[PDB]
């Protein structure tokens, strides 16, 4: 009826919610809770500080402004955003028009109601398509929450420059937005038990550079006790475009366009701080390609080193996670260079990786063999001059490369370091008629099957009119995520209940055997996922390198 | 909180250290990081490391002190490091470094012979060292392509391998691999030579028994594993799987002797040579003691018919199985009231049933079949002693039935005692009983899944809570009837005191406010309030799945400690509060400079006392504070009052001492007083 909770820093009034779906229970909504206090002023590029508590009843009934940010084809990277979203930006702008430096708000969808009794799990969404842009508003938590007996909350944090402004010194140390997400989790850590939720089993799970902040999180020592479980969708902290390497180098080229580059680094930052935000976000701040200008940082504190040493040297705790890639990830980085035939020529192939080569591996002597080898190994040689095979081997290559392969390196690391590990191939999807009938399961693809969209059919944000098979992989995908954030492990304490899944448990990951579960209409666990393909990347290839 | 300060680290470097954010040190030498702090109230700080729980370098290390000390440290002691500092007001600081233990082992070299025109050697040069070590090859001289050098794929540069394509007779001479760490920490390179010459060659081994021995318990067996080539001379070592060799067994090296062998030492014996040239050479043996066990018979009545008894005109299968090592080897005998069959009766000695079971069966059954029926296992012509079953067929004999005593389905008893579960078995054989969980899949005290009872009695010496659920009871399909097992369930209910919330609580109030204390039963079986009773000061009070109490004034006369002794009919616990209208501790400030020097002279210096008050609005407002000033030397204290004109939370409160002899320190004790009296005291010490 009338959801209202008392915090530590005050009461709060929520909104029920019903859903589009006669067995699915309502669900009480909390919309626009503060979490920490507003980043502006004297807080503008400084670690969040707590919320102030208010007196009255505070209402949570409506989103909050989202953080500062310019998606409207402000040359924006199609590359790294989930296909769902570059495809439907009329849609996706409605979200984010309201903005405002003072965005650091959650929201939280609670079950109203199953066997086992007590706290309820406590899942948290990292959105997150390149750092520069998004909110946690465009996904829907009410029917993961409702159908799995399970909170979930979304969260929205500092974007961009804003969010991860560093000048590689004291005056900006950056990872803002990682702050507020600690932050964040501090908040659901002391709250969400007024909400019915369990802080010793919070599960952070995100989708595309939301992936990435997850696993970026695990690393630091700020999350100790925070949370206990993580789920990594499509992202990784191994990508090249997951962290900032130069943003010193970038911090200087947006104060030289808005009249703050002095020499003296802390008159900077605080030259920037006197500018309106809506300033800094409409610069034009274009990365390396394939890299990041604005983002995460290796700071030291936050993130204590880079993340491949980190790993490597088993420096991080040992949290449960569940992790994995689709099929077809890279479509957009083939999409463009598509003839009309829907084939891609020899000389285009050759160009791309040519492209490839000199972005990721800006080596001066060497790239030559590297390119000629590359083109080989995604070469199909039975059938090698279709022009439509090309394109699939071409879009592996990237796929491999930027998902696959760094994803693959994460939970070989992380199971041989003892943290229970679960792996996944996302083959499937519900195909709009924006996206070509050639592609197969893109980017971000397996988002409305993790949220359950398909249980209430279409929507303005996911229009694909979802077969029976959506809804029934849909409730599979929610039946393992949640079964994960209450148990650790995907098979339990909820059968897969015609359902392919039946008898198809889900084997942990281990460096040795590495199976898998393939996540399709047909169903099943294999081992070694593209093991050829994902070697080349993380063994050969760093050897060329002429050590 | 206007002074109340974030807590804010900072790692510094100590002990041994060597040559930014890491802190690089020899193995064996002594770590010291001090983790400085700072920020009001005075945060803790705890060292701690982050290490994955299932590898390498992990140890649990969570010390409470601002120092890190790791003396004569080792290579798994290495890793990240974080000191965390917290004191309530905003985010806990943390501060993260890396130890980097380095070191450098001994190399190892090994060395590998192998159209038909050249012979060419590989001298492989392996070595466990942090920094990665640096490799260089000599034959007398430094060597340079002018043969080849390189690191090959799968090692991450522990290894370099020195190719000698053609083996010219200059090349017969001493290697030595030279490697080096840098000499970063002060650390001694290191070498390791090797003798190649035309003689120079693998080791080889000839074993003094076959590739399988099959032998009796008690037998002596003895086995030679002898060189027959190798330069240099390599070393013959014996091995055992599963599991050591001993006890009864001895090596003299080369020869291993099991004395009085024991079914249990059965397995695979293992000679390897070794003399760091090619492949180690491995003469392999597998050891088979002789033994029978567990012989059990089958009564299996007409299958096709669909029956599970014993009726005429039906088929009737008497099997027989028993546990052998040469399990090929066992003969099986069929005795019925003596030793015969032909027709009617039939002999079958491999259906589905388990490996290697003889079953005669009996068609058309009749009361001339009504016997007792003995299968005999031997060994043809061994020492062993022969093994039977019998098995008496009669109208008397009926499948089981299976059933709860009385009402012992649910029996109930107090953690830790011991348990006894009973289920009751019917029928002509009984047989024995298979215990098993249904709640959940987990083991039991005997570690596994099942345990055999033939009493049909489970006993329980230490009953754990864990085992409190559900139990499963089955009829064996062996030793009786091979049919649909009989079940039935029994509960076990493990007993155990109540746990109650809060443990304690310091519980704070005005004098004239009233306060109420509940106690509440989370856990406890029961799980029922038998009985609650509140005490105060050891007297008992006057007086729901919980309790409370409402103290109406806190006064000094009703302000004390409450107890609430919550019980179900096996045990007690209590929650224990506090009640009282006490200000908290003062905190004391400690990020300031405080001395004062008197000219240099008098040997006199002031001090310039600092502190807050903690929640000055939880009880009466503080009217002053009495200062006590002691000098440890001497027992004799200068007593004060700072009288309080008001205060808010986080204001800071000032106060100089002024005549404080030069040299020495003193202890500071601070109380608060309030219209209750003495509130919280605090202490410090300060000094010039
Ligand atoms: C003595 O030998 C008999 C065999 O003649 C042993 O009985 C056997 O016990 C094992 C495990 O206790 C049974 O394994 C079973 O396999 C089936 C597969 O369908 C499975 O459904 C069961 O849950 C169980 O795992 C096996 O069937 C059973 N054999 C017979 C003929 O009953 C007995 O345990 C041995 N006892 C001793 C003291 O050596
Ligand atoms: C901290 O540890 C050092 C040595 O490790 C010891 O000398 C000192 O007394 C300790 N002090 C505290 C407050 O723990
Ligand atoms: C090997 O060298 C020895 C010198 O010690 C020489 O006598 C012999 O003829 C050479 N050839 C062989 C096959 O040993
Ligand atoms: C085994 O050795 C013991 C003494 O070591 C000896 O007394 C015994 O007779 C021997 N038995 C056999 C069967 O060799
Ligand atoms: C001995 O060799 C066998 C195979 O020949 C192997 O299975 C076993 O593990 C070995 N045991 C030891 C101790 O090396
Ligand atoms: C073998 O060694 C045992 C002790 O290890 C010794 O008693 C026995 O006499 C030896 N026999 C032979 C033939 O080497
Ligand atoms: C079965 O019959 C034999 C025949 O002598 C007898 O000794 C035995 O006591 C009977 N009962 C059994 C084997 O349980
Ligand atoms: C109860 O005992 C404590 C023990 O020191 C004492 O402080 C308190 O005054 C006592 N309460 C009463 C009412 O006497
Ligand atoms: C120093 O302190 C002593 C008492 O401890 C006092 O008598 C004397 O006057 C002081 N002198 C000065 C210069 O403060």
């Amino acid at each position: 009826v009338d959801p209202l909770v008392a915090t530590n820093f005050g009461k709060i009034r929520g909104i029920k919610k019903e859903l589009n779906n006669e067995i699915l229970g309502p669900v009480i909504q909390f919309l626009g809770v503060p979490y920490a206090a507003p980043p502006t002023g004297e807080r503008r590029f400084q670690p969040p500080e707590p919320p102030s508590p208010w007196s009255d009843i505070r209402n949570a009934t409506q989103f909050a402004p989202v953080c500062p940010q310019n998606i409207i084809d402000g040359r924006l990277p199609e590359v790294m955003l989930p296909v769902w979203f570059t495809n439907n930006l009329d849609v996706v702008s409605s979200y984010v028009q309201d903005q405002s430096e003072d965005c650091l708000y959650l929201n939280i969808y609670v079950p109203t109601e199953r066997d086992s009794g007590g706290p309820k799990p406590v899942m948290v969404y990292i959105h997150g398509g390149s750092y520069m842009e998004g909110t946690g508003n465009l996904y829907d938590g009410s029917v993961l929450a409702s159908y799995g007996n399970v909170i979930v909350i979304t969260v929205n944090y500092r974007l961009g420059v804003l969010g991860f402004l560093s000048t590689g010194d004291q005056a900006a140390k950056g990872n803002y937005g990682l702050l507020d997400l600690i932050q964040a989790l501090r908040w659901t850590s002391e709250n969400i038990g007024f909400f019915g939720g369990d802080p010793l089993r919070i599960t952070v799970f995100g989708s595309g550079a939301g992936g990435s902040c997850v696993n970026l999180l695990t690393l630091s020592h700020y999350s100790e006790g925070l949370f206990q479980r993580a789920i990594a969708q499509s992202g990784t902290a191994l990508s090249s475009w997951a962290v900032s390497f130069q943003p010193a180098k970038y911090a200087r080229m947006l104060a030289t366009k808005v009249g703050c580059n002095v020499s003296d680094t802390v008159e900077l930052v605080e030259c920037l701080q006197k500018k309106p935000y809506k300033e800094l976000v409409d610069q034009d701040i274009q990365p390396a390609r394939y890299h990041i200008a604005f983002g995460p940082v290796i700071d030291g504190d936050v993130i204590p080193d880079d993340p491949q040493i980190l790993m490597e040297q088993g420096e991080f705790l040992n949290y449960d996670i569940m992790l994995g890639v689709n099929q077809g990830e890279g479509l957009k980085f083939v999409e463009n260079i598509v003839d009309s035939d829907d084939g891609i020529s020899a000389s285009d192939f050759d160009f791309a990786v040519s492209n490839f080569v000199d972005n990721l591996y800006g080596y001066p002597e060497g790239k030559d063999v590297l390119r000629e080898t590359i083109k080989f190994m995604y070469t199909d040689w039975a059938d090698r001059h279709n022009p439509e095979t090309r394109r699939k081997t071409l879009l592996a290559l990237f796929t491999d490369h930027q998902w696959v392969a760094p994803a693959v390196a994460t939970a070989d690391l992380h199971s041989n370091f003892g943290s229970p590990t679960y792996f996944y191939a996302f083959y499937h999807h519900c195909q709009t008629d924006q996206v070509p009938a050639w592609a197969d399961a893109a980017h971000g693809d397996e988002v409305p099957y993790v949220l359950g969209i398909p249980m209430i059919g279409p929507t303005e944000l996911f229009p694909c009119n979802f077969s029976k098979n959506d809804v029934m992989l849909s409730a599979v995908v929610m039946t393992y995520w949640t079964n994960f954030a209450k148990t650790g492990d995907p098979n339990q304490p909820v059968p897969q209940d015609p359902n392919r899944f039946e008898e198809v448990a889900w084997t942990r990951y281990s460096q040795k055997d590495q199976l898998y579960l393939h996540i399709g209409l047909k169903p099943r666990v294999k081992e070694h996922y593209r093991a050829n393909k994902v070697n080349l990347w993380l063994e050969l290839v760093p050897h060329l390198h002429n050590l | 909180q206007g002074v109340y300060a974030p807590a804010q680290a900072q790692i510094i470097h100590a002990g041994q250290a060597c040559v930014e954010r890491v802190y690089t040190i020899r193995e064996g030498d002594t770590l010291v990081l001090q983790c400085l702090v700072t920020g009001h109230p005075r945060p803790q700080v705890r060292w701690t490391k982050t290490a994955g729980s299932a590898s390498d370098k992990f140890q649990e290390t969570s010390v409470l002190n601002e120092t890190l000390r790791i003396e004569k440290i080792q290579r798994l002691q290495g890793g990240r490091y974080y000191c965390k500092a917290e004191n309530g007001v905003g985010v806990p600081a943390i501060k993260s470094i890396r130890v980097d233990v380095q070191y450098l082992d001994e190399p190892v070299l090994t060395v590998h012979q192998t159209f038909y025109q050249e012979k060419t050697v590989f001298l492989r040069c392996t070595v466990n060292s942090n920094p990665p070590a640096r490799f260089i090859w000599k034959r007398g001289a430094e060597t340079l392509s002018h043969v080849d050098i390189y690191e090959p794929l799968y090692t991450q540069g522990e290894t370099k391998v020195l190719k000698l394509k053609n083996l010219r007779p200059q090349d017969y001479a001493s290697y030595t691999c030279q490697v080096s760490v840098r000499n970063v920490c002060s650390i001694p390179d290191k070498s390791i030579t090797f003798q190649l010459t035309n003689t120079t060659a693998p080791p080889a081994l000839k074993l003094s028994v076959n590739e399988t021995l099959v032998v009796n318990p008690g037998d002596n067996v003895t086995m030679q594993c002898s060189l027959t080539g190798g330069d240099p001379q390599p070393e013959v070592l014996w091995s055992h799987s599963p599991g050591p060799l001993p006890p009864n067994s001895l090596v003299q090296g080369g020869n291993l002797t099991i004395w009085r062998i024991r079914v249990e030492d059965s397995g695979y014996y293992n000679c390897t040579a070794i003399n760091n040239v090619g492949n180690p050479a491995k003469k392999t043996v597998n050891l088979l003691v002789r033994s029978m066990k567990n012989a059990t018979f089958q009564i299996t009545p007409d299958v096709i018919k669909e029956s599970e008894t014993i009726q005429l005109g039906q088929d009737l299968k008497l099997s027989c199985h028993v546990d052998a090592v040469p399990q090929e080897k066992v003969v099986y005998s069929w005795y019925k009231n003596g030793k015969p069959s032909d027709r009617l009766l039939i002999t079958r000695n491999d259906p589905e049933l388990p490996p290697v079971t003889c079953s005669l069966e009996i068609i058309d059954l009749r009361f001339s079949d009504y016997g007792t029926y003995l299968c005999v296992a031997t060994f043809q012509g061994a020492p062993i002693p022969d093994l039977s079953v019998e098995v008496n067929i009669s109208s008397e004999t009926v499948p089981p039935t299976i059933s709860v005593p009385k009402g012992q389905s649910t029996i109930t008893v107090r953690e830790g005692s011991r348990a006894e579960l009973q289920c009751e078995v019917r029928g002509k054989p009984k047989p024995p009983i298979i215990w098993s969980r249904v709640d959940k899949e987990t083991p039991m005290p005997s570690g596994t899944m099942t345990v055999e009872t033939y009493d049909g009695k489970l006993r329980l010496e230490s009953v754990s809570r864990d085992m409190s659920g559900t139990y499963k009871c089955q009829t064996a399909r062996y030793n009786g009837f091979n049919i649909r097992p009989r079940e039935a369930l029994v509960q076990l209910n493990v007993q155990f005191p109540p746990v109650v919330e809060p443990a304690f609580q310091d519980v704070r109030q005005g004098m004239g406010r009233s306060v109420t204390l509940r106690c509440t039963m989370l856990k406890g079986s029961p799980m029922k309030v038998a009985t609650s009773v509140w005490r105060f000061n050891g007297t008992l009070l006057a007086q729901q799945d919980y309790s409370e109490l409402k103290v109406d004034s806190v006064s000094r006369e009703t302000s004390g400690s409450y107890e609430c002794s919550i019980s179900n009919d096996v045990g007690v616990s209590a929650c224990l509060f506090q009640v009282s209208a006490k200000a908290y501790s003062p905190e004391f400030y400690y990020d300031t400079p405080n001395p004062t020097l008197s000219q240099k002279q008098s040997k006199n210096y002031s001090y310039i006392l600092q502190w807050t008050q903690k929640e000055p609005d939880a009880v009466d407002p503080i009217l002053k504070y009495r200062l006590e000033v002691r000098q440890l030397a001497q027992r004799n204290t200068i007593q004060t009052f700072i009288p309080v004109q008001k205060m808010e939370k986080g204001l800071l409160l000032e106060h100089i001492l002024p005549n404080l002899k030069v040299p020495q320190s003193y202890e500071v004790r601070l109380t608060p007083i309030t219209s209750f009296g003495a509130g919280d005291m605090a202490a410090r010490i300060i000094r010039y």
